[PDB]
């Protein structure tokens, strides 16, 4: 099954977020820092 | 195939791409002789003798486009080889038939031959040949019959032009002129197109081997290589320092070691008959750089190289990188040039006249190993 899953996700790299995906993707690091500011920012965290 | 950058590239990825396989030739079904599509041969006037070539013995670009008839030595060089390519790429590699059309290209300058009505024959580039100039018929007879092409099979097709024996009269796919011998009075006789001709004018086929063409081949990418390399020297120097100017520093270096490689000596372990065969492939290889004149080529370099007096300079004149490189670029050039005159009496003949300058830089530490060697060998 591990087998399996590694190979259909690495078939579609869409399903690693925007982040992973390559052609202008940032990075794990830079994906949760910016998740991090927008924890600390409440606007782009809630409905609003 | 990737989109990522401008021009088009390949790469392996876990996106698909689709592709074609498309036959070109099939090696069983090719037969002794008989001329098959992407062959490298050379075209045979008189007796055996003449061979169509181009005055590249004495340099000049100017005079690299002209082209004649010459015996002797040349019948041996790397300046008569022509690759016979066809205009349709499925089945490129099948038998050529009478009337096919088809480009001569010269495999040592990679120009294409083509007609000019102002300047008869001449050797143009690849971007400027354009079919309607390139194409060329071989015709059994003189007599214009002007039955036409058949259909295109795909496939081998039937062998009908051989090797040698077959006698074959190079005609213009438009204008219809004849390949003529103008009689101009190393025989350099000049060849022109005429709508009629000579009855002389028939022209063999005379087929080279693998070795040869590759040898010719590699010729070709070198002189590119080290020309490109010889003008972003010249471009640095003259206080025109800028980073527009391109240095191939490492195409340089990969072209030197796999240089280097090819000119390697065969090993002491290997059976008698396979030492004499590759101590003959490894002669015959020194005997096209020299007459094609690689080894002037690279006494060029180390001397434009030999300007900067340490990495650090060149450093400092063109880049960090060819900085680190310099030392490398210098010690693999003297290796070849070692390598490339090493046990030939004629190479090292020819290379009688450089020791004097070759010395002149014995003092150098960058340099004197390598020069210590080319003149060891020399002596």
């Amino acid at each position: 099954n591990a087998n399996v899953v590694v190979r259909l996700l690495i078939r579609r790299p869409e399903c690693f977020g925007p982040a992973l995906r390559g052609e202008g993707g940032n990075g794990l690091l830079a994906a949760m820092e910016e998740a991090i500011k927008i924890a600390e920012d409440p606007s782009r965290d809630g409905p609003s | 195939l990737s989109y990522g950058n401008g021009s088009l590239h390949v790469d392996a990825a876990f996106q698909q791409t689709l592709w074609s396989v498309a036959p070109i030739s099939s090696g069983s079904e090719a037969a002794q002789g008989y001329l098959i599509g992407g062959d490298v041969l050379r075209l045979l006037h008189g007796h055996m003798d003449e061979c169509l070539t181009v005055p590249s013995g004495e340099h000049g670009e100017e005079q690299r486009r002209t082209v004649h008839y010459e015996g002797g030595a040349v019948s041996v060089h790397a300046r008569s080889l022509w690759r016979l390519e066809t205009l349709r790429v499925a089945w490129s590699g099948s038998h050529i038939r009478w009337g096919q059309p088809f480009r001569l290209r010269h495999v040592t300058t990679g120009k294409y031959l083509s007609l000019m009505e102002d300047k008869n024959l001449l050797l143009m580039d690849k971007e400027k040949a354009d079919v309607k100039s390139t194409a060329f018929t071989f015709r059994s007879s003189k007599e214009k019959l002007d039955v036409g092409v058949r259909k295109e099979v795909d496939g081998m097709g039937t062998s009908e032009i051989k090797y040698g024996d077959s006698v074959c009269y190079i005609q213009h796919v438009d204008t219809g002129l004849w390949l003529t011998y103008q009689s101009v009075d190393s025989i350099q006789r000049k060849a022109i197109m005429h709508h009629e001709g000579h009855m002389d004018d028939g022209i063999s086929l005379s087929r080279s081997q693998h070795e040869e063409s590759r040898t010719a081949r590699v010729i070709r990418s070198t002189v590119f290589l080290f020309n490109r390399f010889i003008r972003g020297l010249d471009a640095l120097s003259k206080k025109a320092k800028a980073s527009t100017v391109d240095l191939p520093i490492e195409s340089v270096s990969l072209s030197l070691q796999d240089l280097i490689g090819y000119f390697h000596p065969p090993d002491e372990h290997l059976e008698h008959e396979d030492k004499q065969n590759r101590l003959r492939a490894l002669k015959n290889r020194q005997n096209l750089f020299q007459e094609e004149g690689m080894i002037n080529l690279v006494l060029e370099c180390i001397d434009r190289l030999h300007v900067y007096s340490s990495a650090a300079h060149f450093a400092d004149v063109a880049g960090r990188e060819a900085g680190e490189s310099w030392k490398s670029i210098l010690n693999s050039l003297y290796e070849l040039l070692a390598a490339l005159i090493r046990g030939n009496r004629k190479n090292c003949a020819q290379f009688s006249g450089s020791l004097d300058w070759l010395i002149s830089r014995l003092e150098r530490l960058e340099a004197s190993s390598g020069i210590l060697e080319v003149l060891h060998c020399v002596l």
